């Protein structure tokens, strides 16, 4: 089988002490990450959620985001269910973004960009506008990382 | 030129500090860190001393009743009340501010609490 885990890599140029495994950084750099030369890989996931009478508030946790990344989300009801509210907060609850209703008012969308070294995000979906017992309202939630084309994804959910 | 201050904030009641007779061309620096409790620092600078409580209260009045998007309404009110401000520019929720003194005169520094949510079961600023 294959193996998984974290690693430390030390590279040297005309520095015979590297093969000992104890080479301290010195001189001027000579190698760089190759993946930075091209475009990032998109990850998309879609889930179906239902807001019952006693379960009108729902939250979900997202994986860690590296600096420079982007985050998008949108919600579309299955049928005649009213549009719920959408917002984005961190793990402590500090607000970061709020949902915008499009001119064709059938969906709500959100967007964010990463600034800190590590960002942990939480997505809030709530339909507790009042106290009406609408019943079995069901919505479709689409989320993506580094996927600005979530409006027309086309491909099935890719990546992790 | 560095000076230290320590204080306590109760239910969003800020503290004013006076900067007498600054000169044009000076650069002000500010940093505010939490040392106890759940305080979320906020710092702002202005010329004429006016209590922001009446203006900031309307932001809590609107959010408490609707969607209103706090992060929008707070930025718009702050850009009117203060000449310069910062919420989370430091390590964590701490604030840090750089402000070039526009003209010659005196100014005021305002320290206090921002409007935030700290729950995941329901939204309550």
């Amino acid at each position: 089988t294959y193996t998984t885990g974290s690693f430390q890599l030390i590279l040297g140029l005309n520095a015979p002490q590297v093969i000992s495994g104890e080479g301290e950084p010195e001189g001027e750099v000579f190698a760089s990450l190759a993946s930075l030369e091209i475009k990032p890989e998109a990850h998309v996931q879609e889930l179906e959620i239902r807001l019952d009478k006693d379960t009108r508030y729902l939250t979900q946790h997202t994986r860690n985001l590296q600096p420079g990344d982007t985050f998008h989300a949108l919600v579309e009801p299955i049928g005649e269910a009213p549009l719920p509210r959408l917002r984005l907060t961190d793990s402590g609850g500090k607000p970061l973004a709020f949902g915008l209703i499009d001119q064709p008012g059938e969906s709500v969308e959100l967007n964010y960009t990463c600034d800190q070294d590590i960002c942990e995000l939480v997505v809030h979906v709530d339909g507790t506008d009042g106290q009406k017992d609408s019943g079995e309202a069901v919505y479709r939630l689409l989320v993506g990382i580094n996927a600005p084309n979530l409006r027309e994804s086309g491909q099935t959910p890719v990546g992790s | 030129r560095v000076q230290h201050f320590t204080g306590y904030i109760e239910d969003g009641r800020g503290i004013f500090y006076s900067l007498p007779d600054m000169k044009q061309g000076d650069i002000i620096y500010a940093s505010m860190q939490n040392t106890g409790g759940n305080l979320d620092p906020l710092v702002g600078i202005m010329a004429e001393e006016i209590d922001p409580a009446v203006s900031l209260g309307q932001v809590l009045e609107k959010a408490l009743a609707s969607e209103n998007d706090l992060i929008s309404e707070l930025t718009a009110v702050a850009d009117r009340i203060f000449l310069g401000w910062d919420d989370d520019g430091g390590k964590g929720y701490s604030a840090s501010l750089e402000f070039t003194i526009p003209r010659d005169g005196t100014y005021h520094i305002f320290a206090g609490s921002t409007i935030t949510n700290q729950r995941l079961d329901k939204f309550q600023p």
